[PDB]
């Protein structure tokens, strides 16, 4: 039952092993490997999206 | 794996494209990337927006309450101690845990127990070592009201055993709110009559700890002090607000004096001069 | 004027010649006392190396009657300050026109020995300065005020990152909040 | 161009001619609760012609000297109609919200205001440890007003618009769903706002859901001869309005 | 059997074990208004669970000499609920009902009511070149009662139950939709009622559409110790209630 | 009445004119004095959330010549308790016919702000009250009593659940069981 | 995965079905469902009865009884303790045992042992670490009746050492009964002729603990406390039973003073008042 | 002679591995993952079943 994923490793030039022990989902580790954003609510949170190029309030 | 965004190369351009101009009135912030304005050269970039995430950012443990009691009194409420649970009495955890209005994570606490024998005339003991006792009371649940009371027993409640010189304690705990979040801030009353108590207090509500020595009435006095550090994980946060200002008060409110908005610079303009 | 909300006007009128200095600051974000408290700046003060790009977007708040131009320029460390329009002329700038689009950005570029800086402030690694200058002055029609006002805009671009975590220097308590 | 707007929610209609554009939230647009996010049991009431529309609250008027003005928003619209009738007979409301802020003036004057949509504004009291009444915290469609200084009234907000009564930096108070009554471009502000809360449905008496903020940063300003009353009018529309819970009027 | 019946409308239920039947009208079940017999223009307002529910009444004691009684019913369900609040914040409204009238005594009781359900009673004053005020036609959910002999009382309606109140034979009564509470067989009576006017949508306040009238023919008789207070209690629930032209609230 | 088994028995009878109150109480189950006793109280009572639907059967215990009928009302909270049969027959209400069926269910729908209530008493999760009221009177015939017994019952829907052990206040002792 | 029921919509209705009409007198619980009276909508429900079952209710620590000995004393019969084995001496193990009537269990000791230096005038001394013994004997074995009597070898008796400031000591115990169920209540006599007791004190009978300090005749008096937890598990349990509303007198019998049954109201009808 | 088994999570958003490792059954955990249930000897306890509908002592 075990689990083999990548490294946290530099770039220009690693899996390590993790078996889960107790019975609730709560004991488990952090999840420190979800790297993934989306800022399109943020920044850009508007109707009638703008082309960067026009006016816009044109 | 996910990198940040490369510098494309650009050249010269005169045309009736604006990317400079645009309209903040709109709420909309500008996309404009360096290769639109100056000419750039073609640059493949390799960072990554790891330490930045909300789960890298909080999941740090954090002293949240000190804990004093005693051994052997006169009094017996200086031999057993309690804490009502919050995480709004130390300053960083709470900043920390206010750039989000809702939050939903499982708890990681840890106790960091240490012992100190205090001042008297018969300092020359040989004490065996100290077990302590962490009850958890879930709210509703009955209050011990001595250190020889009998509701200490944990029949149904959580508790843990620590003897002297060991690991310091750990345990999990699940998410516990009764809504989807912890709601961090509280737009509200308690009362349908909108009358009561105003802010967070009312969805507080997490129950109390309690604190005591599991061995008996010592020849010498000794305090004890347990440090509580909580780390959230599995961490889920929602729509953000502005870190705060000004410095804290009290717990259960929000309130404040108020403080300038930054430090001054006593000109407005730089120059080459004593800046 | 901290302690009110004069603090975001950045005064602008019609001068009497040309080339004066409007406003300026230096180029650190978590350091330095105008962007300190932004957003930018709070974020950058719980971290300890910073990397990538900053957009500066200034708002014109005065009449529509009025028109002016603006000269928006980054000056990399090596030298000083400029100290005149013809010394900073000689960086990265843009002219801004006002007219119906009323807000442009200045995109600063990074320009840096280093993949990071620092947050705190060293001598090493040493960011620049951003001033802004008077290209031609504000001409406005009778009956219409004359002196008015510019709010200024900071954030980061997708290529932006934070490196080191550390405790901010803001929270300071004594005692606990009972 | 795209400058004109047309929004028509129920029987009213609202045509703006110098708009910007329209913020809507964080993206999400208002819609009903499913069924796997229901919590309670019984059918819901669901008007739709009644409830949702443009309801018009006081003007409001800004000086040389103003500095700010908040309403809260499940409340100042208690005695508006079958909204606010259908808030007293229910135990349970959900509805998302359309702020649409007038404010107009002329090409010689000068001016512009934040208008801010803030999710769980918390604010604080003028004293410490006091408890603030709640005629001041929200007084329904009357505004209620910041000060420039530091206000030390009995039972009352700490009104001060450097910290927004909330105890945080005024500027950064952009990270909410805003936008900027500009007097060179803009003449009206439409904040599409859907319903942000920790549960699916809550009381909309003991509960405030969100507060709008409108904070002039540059102060109006304008020549010896033009017009000096300028009036600022907050309309709001709710949206995909629903109720559940019956039983008898009140509030206690 | 057929005498256990039981009716869920909303939040609310009755079930009854010694019912008969069930009248409907004139054979039509009550229904929303179609496009092709529509008149106004704009979209109206289906609560549907919030208005369509039952309601109860005011018990009446039911002595040996007692004659009558009578309720007006767009108007007794004035302060009802939400069926009252958007009675009073439109301007038309249009609704089937279901009345159900509960009366139970034991198998040493005697008597029998007469439920008759009448559309447009139109009823005589007292004087005969008087005006009748609007207090005795109608009382909400306090009943009006009927007289044995020729009441003259000021401002009043003709209280006689030989006429009952309109100058008909009572015993011709029987061609509206009835039914007889008969104390040996029946302990309920229920009547449901379709929409039967002239146009396709009118006021609520100004009109009358139907009145219910409870006549005991056989009168109460009970022996020496049977018990003495029997009460008689009205329930209504509006059926396919819908709503049209909203504005404020008032009745002028 | 408790120190004996008449505390089981609801009175009722004959009234005067109509539309009085029979009993009351407010639904919580592990909270209320009422149903605190019983078995989905003591069950409730060792746990402190709970969540779905809650069943009352009402048993009329008296003769086989006698009628009635009733008013079986639920309000949830917001407003105060009803104080007529007008303001209770505004809510979740049933009418329920004394004849060969002996007893009627009043079912308690599940109408709440969250997806769980606390068992012992807070503000936030009031849950509301339970009600009951004379449609009409109890007609009896000659020579049968005329006050009679109303039985009550409770018990949980196939939707309901509990989540959070904790210890049952009701257990005191201070010495040992020598 | 099992979840609760979901509620399905329904609409007006008017026939003869009568689901709420219904007759108690045949001891039937009425399955009425809340659409089947009111109009509710659809509702996916994901609520788990998971923490109501009998192995989560009853797999829980409990303290049974407090076991206190010394290690010097004038008189030998207070240097070591004894208790005969039952779990009926705490209510609150006892109160949840007895919502079944036949209940069948594998059991999980832990032993918490905790050492007091009694007061004396020579207090200041260097004492080694306690080792404690934890004998069993099974119904019918011989009886020690001294800390030196040769009866403390466990040639055959289960037992367990434990020096002081380890982890405390756990073992399991498998299902000990002569019969197919532990009987919770025993409704009969001890002999055929309907004399002797009357209760379950006859089918008790389950041994009998044994502790003593290992170490010999120490310089100080320490008083010594060990407690025993029962921890069931591997749980099954058959034909309920209503929980006892009075408070308990004794171990061997059931007796009891009469309570009333609820808390008084002192009104029958509810207000708006001070109620 | 691992077993491979799901973990108690939440809806709408696992495997843990465990090992048995002493010779008797009385050592094993506890079976705490059992969520079924039958009420129909304790509601429901009779003869000639009723139908809900019809009035069921008719
Ligand atoms: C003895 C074993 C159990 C230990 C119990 C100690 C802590 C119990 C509560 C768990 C942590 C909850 C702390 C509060 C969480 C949220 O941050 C607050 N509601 C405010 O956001
Ligand atoms: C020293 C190692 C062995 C430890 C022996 C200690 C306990 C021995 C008995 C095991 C537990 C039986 C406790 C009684 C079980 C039932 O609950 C009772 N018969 C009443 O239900």
């Amino acid at each position: 039952g075990a689990q083999v994923s990548t490294q946290k490793t530099g770039a220009h030039e690693i899996h390590y092993t993790n078996i889960n022990y107790y019975k609730d989902a709560a004991s488990n580790s952090a999840n420190r490997q979800d790297f993934t954003q989306d800022p399109g609510k943020f920044t850009e949170p508007v109707k009638d999206i703008m082309v960067k190029s026009l006016p816009a309030l044109n | 794996v996910v990198r940040v965004a490369d510098t494309m190369p650009s050249g010269p351009s005169n045309s009736e494209s604006i990317p400079a101009l645009t309209a903040a009135e709109t709420g909309h912030t500008s996309q404009v990337v360096p290769s639109d304005t100056i000419q750039t050269r073609h640059v493949r970039n390799f960072h990554v927006r790891s330490e930045s995430s909300v789960e890298n950012f909080l999941s740090r443990s954090a002293c949240v309450y000190i804990v004093e009691y005693k051994t052997r009194d006169d009094t017996p409420d200086k031999m057993y101690d309690s804490w009502v649970i919050n995480t709004r009495q130390v300053a960083q955890l709470r900043r920390k845990l206010e750039f989000f209005t809702y939050v939903r994570f499982d708890v990681e606490v840890t106790f960091v127990i240490t012992s100190v024998q205090d001042d008297s005339t018969r300092q020359n003991t040989d004490t065996p070592a100290l077990t302590h006792q962490i009850m958890y009371v879930p709210p509703g649940g009955p209050i011990p009201q001595a250190v020889d009371d009998y509701n200490w027993q944990t029949s149904t409640n959580p508790s843990v055993f620590w003897t002297e010189g060991n690991a310091p304690p750990r345990m999990s705990i699940p998410f516990m709110s009764v809504g989807n979040a912890y709601s961090n801030f509280y737009d509200g009353w308690s009362h349908f009559s909108q009358t009561g108590v105003y802010g967070f207090n009312t969805l507080n509500n997490m129950g109390k700890l309690y604190f005591r020595h599991v061995n008996d009435k010592t020849i010498s006095p000794i305090t004890s002090k347990v440090r509580i550090y909580f780390k959230p994980k599995h961490v889920k946060a929602w729509v953000p607000r502005p870190p705060r200002l000004c410095e804290y008060t009290h717990k259960d409110n929000v309130d404040f004096e108020p403080k300038g908005v930054t430090t001054s610079r006593t000109q407005l303009t730089i120059s080459n001069s004593t800046h | 004027n901290v302690n009110s909300l004069e603090a975001y006007r950045i005064p602008v009128h019609s001068v009497t010649e040309t080339g004066a200095q409007v406003f300026g600051f230096t180029l650190q974000p978590g350091a330095d006392t105008v962007m300190e408290r932004t957003l930018l700046g709070e974020i950058l003060n719980y971290y300890a190396n910073w990397s990538g790009s900053i957009k500066l977007t200034f708002m014109y708040c005065g009449s529509a009657m009025a028109t002016g131009k603006f000269l928006l320029a980054y000056s990399p460390p090596g030298a000083g300050v400029p100290k005149n329009r013809r010394e900073a002329m000689l960086g990265t700038h843009i002219i801004w026109d006002i007219g119906l689009q009323s807000s442009c950005v200045l995109c600063v570029p990074w320009i840096s020995q280093t993949h990071y800086r620092f947050v705190s402030k060293d001598i090493y690694t040493d960011a620049g300065f951003i001033t802004c200058w008077y290209q031609t002055s504000i001409v406005v029609p009778a009956e219409v005020q004359n002196q008015s006002v510019i709010l200024c805009f900071v954030s980061a671009c997708n290529d932006f990152s934070v490196r080191l975590l550390r405790d901010s220097p803001f929270v300071r308590q004594t005692a606990f909040y009972q | 161009s795209d400058r004109v707007r047309s929004i028509t929610l129920g029987n009213s209609t609202i045509t703006t001619q110098e708009s910007a554009n329209v913020v809507v939230g964080y993206g999400v647009w208002p819609d009903y609760l499913s069924d796997e996010e229901a919590t309670a049991e019984d059918q819901p009431t669901q008007p739709d012609v009644a409830t949702c529309r443009f309801y018009t609250l006081d003007s409001v008027s800004w000086m040389k000297e103003s500095q700010g003005w908040w309403w809260k928003f499940p409340d100042a619209l208690r005695d508006m109609g079958l909204f606010g009738q259908n808030m007293q007979y229910h135990y349970l409301g959900r509805s998302g919200y359309t702020i649409h802020v007038q404010c107009n003036a002329s090409k010689f004057h000068q001016g512009c205001l934040l208008v801010v949509c803030v999710p769980e504004a918390e604010m604080g009291a003028a004293n410490i440890n006091e408890k603030i009444n709640r005629e001041h915290l929200s007084n329904g469609e009357v505004a209620n007003t910041f000060s420039g200084t530091k206000s030390s009234n009995t039972n009352d907000v700490q009104q001060a618009v450097f910290n927004a009564g909330m105890g945080v930096a005024v500027g950064n108070l952009t990270i909410f769903p805003h936008q900027w009554i500009n007097l060179r471009t803009n003449n009206c502000a439409t904040i599409v706002m859907p319903y942000i809360n920790s549960v699916p449905m809550d009381n909309m008496f003991r509960h405030y859901n969100f507060t709008l903020m409108i904070i002039p940063f540059a102060k109006l300003d304008y020549a010896a001869g033009s017009s000096t009353y300028i009036p600022i009018t907050v309309t709001v529309a709710p949206m995909c309005a629903e109720y559940n819970g019956l039983r008898l009027a009140g509030h206690q």
